[PDB]
RNA sequence: CUUUAACAUUAAGCCCUGAAGAAGGGCAAAAAUAAACCAGCGUGUGGC
């Protein structure tokens, strides 16, 4: 069943990704197995510029966090729910 | 700041027409779509969870079993009928003959 | 299916003396030779016999069934939870035998370690 | 007799989860149709077929009633005494066994009754699928890509259809693409397409804002109105209940990072997330978010909302074909007129001159009273006779018979216009 | 569907069915003329059904008869006479009708 | 039509045939008869010729009189009356060009009288036994000189890229339009004014009257060789409804099936770079098959199973005591 | 560091007709083609 399962989890907004993490914990606990994580990462800022006109003579810090989910004993219902769910637009649910 | 529409500059080309005609006249009466013919369907979606649809998708397995049952029963009946109606006679041949003949009629053509 | 390459023609090795003629014509299902003239059939040319022996040399596989695979090709996956889904491979580890395929799910690349038998080369 | 019917039953013998006694009830209802009203007038029949032995029991009965009419089906109180009070007026229970007669037309209509029962069973199965799946976000892999529609297998051997008008005009998918859609329509009785899926209706946008932002589902932000023109422009109205949360600032989100992802779903379609207001004019002022609104004159009796725009802000407010402000009309529910400076000045002078001409022509009055009626704010003749007298008796220089004569002239003018 | 030798023929009167028995065949010795029915044969006529389930029920329950086109052997025009002999030949496999 | 004067006749151009037809037959199978719908792109069809029933798509979509003109897309069939089934031609695009059988074997040989070449030579050119020379140029050989394989091989030794020598129907087709028409007329008129021998003047007056009539018409020497062969509207050669099972075939349908099978096999052999002997044999088979279709009498060969009679070709539907002049039009 | 961050939306044309941002078209560019309901032909024989 490819039992060695790695998940990294990106977070721009912490509330939306905590909601998605609670949904992952729910859809992992309602199928039989037990889930581990997140063990979160500290503040990893980004280097992203804006499209603004230059001055003739915004944002700089993007607080992104990472979360870790390890699965070692899955079921077929667990991976089915991981292949029959829906998510919010713009966030990553990448099962590494 | 684009304003790169053909109909906009064509209306601006005929601005003298809408300047001459709209002297003590209204400008436009254009109705839009109304929310009466739109079901909002927003009574309750809190038990309509995404993970609960993940554990429980829709199902028509019983439909496939029923359709396979209909196909198998019909195939058995039609195989039996095409087995005992187009059989092969043995060592002697067709023991009768068809003899069918069709005559003519007097058919008018109004 | 298995198609005959030439419908209703037989290629035959000969030396063409008249005994060979009446040997072939005394075979119960044989219509006459197809040559430039009667009493002397024309032999087929040499580039054509090289081209007809070359057109039976395409049935040789293994290499490359599954064990030699390139990175950066959008292929499919048929095993695991990613069964029958498309994705772009990132690198090909021939030593570890683990393809790092980013399956394009929800319009998003999801990388996963898979096998050569667990993917479909498309 | 019983061998053919038992062969039909064993032929239609489905699984134990599927109804098999309703098949008995449907075929005996067909027999009761071909035997009760046969062929014109006028008897009664009961028929019951067991499942174990497969032997029909056709009790040809008559309805127990003591009514002075319908003598063709009546049983008096003496057989009710023989029953020892287990039957009353309306039931029919007795035991005259009649053999089941056949015909071409009876077998034909029995076939019709059973195949309509099977179509109603298909309808029941589709409704049983539809109760859990009234409307959801589906995520399916395409089976066939036809020239008019594509189908989706949503697990456990099901199918859903979506045509080209429900999609975006530039969607051309491939086998192996998890596409997402909304079930919106169903026709279980129809043999053809029974599960209609869309991607270009604004209920998809409602579901996107429900999945994306949690507090809308948590009864904090109220989305009431929405409108779209797919790929180009859309508007949606939000309203907070908790004053602690900005509704527009959260539904837009940080840097617009949420709705831009929704713009990923719709392909660049500019979605104006605006604030809902109870006043419709102030709501339309709030609704033109990349635009500016000067003043709105609302006359719902004439079904008009005249919107004044500032100079220079005409092209960004109107846009393409006047559609988005029309979408704002679809966001408001009322007819929002297109906003233009000189055109609305011409329309206001048109309304003023039409009011002056109607007051000086159809009322038979002087100039000063018509000047008062123009300067009050009454541009039509409808608010002069149906208005209460508390606003007309306060007019100085006019006593009661004069204003009664003026109301009589106004009612006569309305009767003249209504009969013109 | 197959064809029947039944006495059930639509669009005809009762009087033309009088010389027939209930099995669908005229009696030995009934003096018939030109035009009357000798042997009543009927054919199925759909035309467009196309249902993969209705045809299962029609082939068993529906008499093998849904809509009927008349194909009865009738007497040719002009000829008359007296029916002196009838023969019935049944394929091995179909049960014999009672007149056979 | 009505109100028409004199009947006009001439040869038929390939572009005239494409102006006639309404589709290209590709499949040699008539009908499936599992269900009795006609097979698409067969000898019978519905998208090619017309509707099977009256005012109905073959798919069975539009069945109402107020939908006339708009075709279906389920079947591609224009909703029209079945009289259209009697009147629309068809065409077949041949793989190889093909000699007409009448103009070869009317016996005054039109090809032979035109090219000043005996008939038996042209016959053993068309049935793939020789070569002709088409503009040999700086060559010992002349134009109308014919060879065998051995003279062709020795010429390939000698003038290996000088002469242009082909064989089969394409070679005759090359010789026909390579010839002018005005120059032959004026040269032979001057030669007849420079001739007193009688039989030479007989043959040359025949040849110049042929050429003058051929130029005063509209047509051309390319058109005696077929490239696109037309087929008859399929109500005019109907398939015989038997009683029990299969349908009885006509003669024309068997001949068209044989021609289309041969044409498809030759087209596939050209698709796979076949050796030269097999494509020569296959072109000879196709030429013989069209000669069997147009007039079965010159090669009395096409006989069917269980009835060893000659099948009725198209020319047998006109002559005799049963063709359309003596039988049905008088 | 003293009591939860966020205003976004930059893309699809040109021209003609038309009371308009009601509607009808062409051109620079392209993935892709259930139902209420009138009614013969080929052999033989024989005859003239
Ligand atoms: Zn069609």
């Amino acid at each position: 069943q490819n039992q060695r399962i790695r998940i990294r989890l990106k977070a721009f907004d912490h509330r939306l990704i905590d909601q998605a993490t609670a949904e992952i914990v729910e859809t992992a606990k309602r199928t039989g197995a037990q889930v581990r994580g997140p063990i979160p990462l500290p503040t990893r800022k980004e280097r992203f510029t804006v499209l603004i006109s230059p001055h003739v003579n915004d944002q700089y810090e993007i607080r992104t966090h990472l979360r870790l989910v390890d699965i070692v004993e899955p079921t077929e219902k667990t991976v089915d729910a991981l292949m029959r769910l829906d998510l919010a637009a713009g966030v990553d649910v990448q099962i590494s | 700041l684009g304003s790169m529409d053909a109909q906009t500059r064509r209306r601006e080309r005929r601005a003298e027409k809408q300047a001459q005609w709209k002297a003590a006249n209204p400008l436009l009466v254009g109705v839009s779509a109304k929310p009466v013919n739109r079901p909002i369907l927003s009574l309750n979606r809190k038990p309509k969870s995404r993970v609960e649809s993940a554990l429980n998708p829709i199902d028509l397995t019983v439909l496939a079993e029923y359709h396979k049952q209909i196909e198998s029963n019909l195939q058995r009946i039609e195989r039996k009928n095409q087995r005992t109606w187009y059989s092969k006679p043995g060592e002697r041949g067709i023991t009768c003959s068809g003899r069918q003949k069709i005559k003519g009629k007097s058919i008018p053509l109004i | 299916s298995e198609r005959k390459f030439f419908p209703g023609y037989v290629l035959v090795q000969m030396v063409m003396n008249d005994a060979s003629w009446h040997l072939v014509r005394s075979v119960p299902r044989v219509m006459g030779f197809i040559g430039g003239t009667s009493d002397r059939p024309a032999p087929i040319s040499d580039k054509e016999v090289d081209a007809i022996m070359n057109r039976l040399q395409q049935v040789g596989d293994k290499p490359r069934p599954k064990t030699l695979f390139e990175p950066g090709e959008m292929v499919r996956v048929n095993d695991g939870p990613f069964a029958d889904f498309n994705g772009v491979v990132e690198e090909v580890d021939y030593e570890k035998s683990r393809l790092k395929v980013s399956v394009s799910i929800f319009g998003r690349a999801t990388p996963v370690e898979l096998d050569f038998s667990q993917v479909e080369k498309a | 007799m019983n061998k053919e019917i038992l062969a039909v039953v064993e032929a239609v013998s489905n699984e134990k989860a599927l109804p098999r006694e309703k098949i008995f009830e449907a075929l005996e209802s067909a027999l009761a149709t071909a035997t009760k009203k046969k062929y014109e007038q006028e008897i009664d029949v009961r028929v019951q077929i067991d499942r174990k032995s497969g032997d029909f029991d056709t009790f040809r009965r008559w309805l127990v009633v003591d009514e002075v009419t319908q003598p063709t089906k009546e049983i008096t109180l003496e057989a009710a005494r023989y029953e020892d009070e287990s039957l009353n007026l309306g039931d029919y229970v007795e035991d005259q066994i009649e053999s089941v007669t056949f015909d071409r037309i009876t077998t034909q209509t029995a076939k019709q009754v059973i195949v309509q029962k099977v179509r109603e069973a298909e309808r029941a199965m589709v409704v049983d699928q539809f109760r859990e799946h009234e409307g959801e976000i589906i995520t399916g892999v395409v089976k066939k890509v036809n020239r008019d529609n594509i189908s989706l297998d949503l697990g456990n051997n099901a199918e859903a259809v979506i045509l080209r008008e429900d999609m975006l005009p530039r969607e051309n998918f491939r086998p192996g693409d998890r596409v997402r859609g909304v079930l919106y329509s169903v026709r279980p009785e129809a043999r053809g397409a029974q599960l209609f899926v869309t991607r270009s209706k604004p209920e998809m946008l409602i579901e996107l804002f429900r999945i994306e932002v949690p507090e809308i589902g948590e009864e904090v932000i109220e989305i009431k109105a929405a409108a779209r023109d797919p790929g180009s422009r859309a508007k949606i109205a939000v309203k907070t209940n908790d004053k602690r949360i900005d509704p527009v600032g959260a539904c837009v989100g940080m840097r617009g990072a949420r709705v831009q992802a929704v713009s990923t779903e719709l392909g660049g379609e500019r979605i104006d997330i605006v604030l809902w207001d109870d006043n419709p004019a102030q709501f339309v002022i709030n609704a033109m978010a990349p635009a500016d609104v000067a003043s709105i004159v609302v006359d719902e009796d004439k079904h008009t909302m005249d919107i004044a725009v500032e100079a220079g802000n005409l092209a960004q407010a109107i846009g393409r074909n006047g559609q988005n402000v029309r979408l704002a009309s679809q966001l408001s529910g009322w007819e929002l007129n297109v906003m233009t400076v000189d055109d609305l000045q011409a329309k206001h002078q048109a309304e003023a001159h039409a009011a002056i001409d109607a007051f000086t022509k159809y009322l038979d009055i002087d100039e000063d009273f018509a000047t008062v009626l123009v300067e009050e704010g009454f541009s039509t003749l409808e608010e002069l006779a149906y208005v209460p007298m508390k606003e007309l008796l306060e007019i100085e220089g006019l006593d009661e018979p004069t204003v009664e004569a003026l109301r009589e002239r106004a009612k006569n003018a309305l009767a003249t216009i209504a009969q013109a | 569907g197959p064809e029947e030798i039944t006495a059930d023929i639509p669009n005809v009167g009762e009087a033309a069915l009088s010389k027939l028995d209930e099995s669908g065949i005229v009696y030995i010795g009934a003096e018939v003329t030109g035009g009357d029915i000798l042997v009543g044969k009927v054919t199925p006529k759909g035309e467009t059904q196309l249902t993969p389930e209705e045809k299962l029920l029609r082939a068993i329950f529906g008499e093998k008869a849904s809509d009927v086109k008349d194909s009865s052997l009738r007497v040719p025009n002009g000829v008359s006479g007296t029916v002196i002999d009838v023969q019935v030949f049944t394929r091995d496999g179909v049960e014999k009708d009672k007149r056979a | 039509t009505e109100e028409f004067d004199a009947i006009k006749i001439a040869l038929a151009s390939p572009d005239m045939i494409r102006s006639w037809s309404f589709g290209e037959v590709k499949k040699p199978e008539t009908i499936n008869y599992r269900t009795f719908k006609p097979e698409r792109d067969g000898l019978f069809c519905a998208r090619i010729f017309g509707p099977v029933k009256d005012y109905e798509c073959l798919c069975g979509k539009y069945k109402r009189l107020k939908h006339r003109g708009v075709i279906c897309e389920k079947c591609g069939v224009e909703v029209t009356q079945t009289k259209v089934r009697r009147e629309r031609m068809g065409h077949i695009e041949l793989a190889s060009p093909t000699a007409h059988i009448w103009f070869l074997k009317s016996l005054p040989s039109r090809i032979g009288l035109l090219l000043d070449m005996p008939l038996r030579d042209i016959e053993r050119v068309l049935y793939f036994e020789s070569y002709v020379v088409i503009e040999g140029g700086m060559t010992n050989l002349e134009r109308q000189q014919i060879l065998t394989e051995e003279q062709y091989l020795d010429a390939l030794e000698e003038f290996g890229d000088e002469f242009d020598a082909k064989m089969g129907a394409e070679a005759i087709q090359a010789l026909l339009k390579s010839m002018d028409l005005e120059q032959e007329c004026e040269q032979l008129r001057e030669e007849l004014n420079e001739t007193n021998s009688e039989t030479k003047r007989k043959k040359l007056t025949k040849r110049i009257k042929l050429l003058e009539a051929f130029v005063q018409s509209g047509n051309k020497p390319e058109w005696m060789i077929l490239t696109v062969l037309p087929v008859l509207p399929p109500d005019l050669r109907p398939l015989v409804p038997l009683d029990g099972g299969r349908f009885a075939t006509s003669d024309l349908n068997d001949l068209y099936r044989r021609v289309i099978n041969r044409n498809n096999r030759l087209k596939r052999l050209l698709d796979l770079a076949a050796p030269d002997i097999i494509v020569r044999n296959e072109k000879r088979m196709l030429q013989e098959a069209v000669d069997a279709l147009l007039d079965n009498g010159r090669r009395g060969r096409a006989i069917t199973g269980s009835n060893k009679r000659p099948l009725k070709s198209l020319a047998d539907m006109i002559k005799g005591k049963q063709g359309r002049f003596r039988q049905n039009l008088l």
